[PDB]
């Protein structure tokens, strides 16, 4: 318990981590999703809309 | 990832005995050890195993 209870918050406050290490930390990721995520502070708006624009742009190409 | 780091990510057991994907940082790496080494144990052997590598544990937690 004292182990493992409560390990989430930490990668969002470094400052309340000793040496304000990363590397102590656990930050959940997905394995495959791992395989996208390049472009550090890109704005939601950027990414969310980015996938939008693409799907329209290729169903338009594809079916209009 | 259920072995061993894949792409950087490893799969660890939660509190509950459920899966996570982290990212494989010394912290999620020492998790893993103590899931294969030391949680899986037991209860009996559980404290026994505590006293025999007590000042192990303890240099791995301090540091990772």
């Amino acid at each position: 318990i004292f182990f493992k209870k409560d390990s989430l918050w930490q990668s969002e406050h470094l400052e309340a981590v000793v040496d304000q290490d990363v590397q102590r930390t656990c930050i959940l990721h997905g394995p495959v999703a791992a395989q996208f995520t390049k472009v550090i502070d890109e704005p939601i708006k950027s990414i969310m809309d980015g996938i939008h624009d693409g799907h329209i742009k290729k169903l338009l190409h594809q079916y209009y | 990832t259920y072995k061993k780091p894949t792409g950087g990510i490893v799969t660890v057991r939660s509190e509950m005995g459920e899966p996570i994907h982290k990212i494989a940082t010394r912290g999620v790496m020492l998790w893993k050890e103590f899931d294969e080494t030391i949680f899986n144990l037991p209860k009996n052997k559980l404290v026994p195993t505590l006293e025999a590598k007590r000042d192990y544990i303890i240099s791995r937690l301090n540091a990772d």
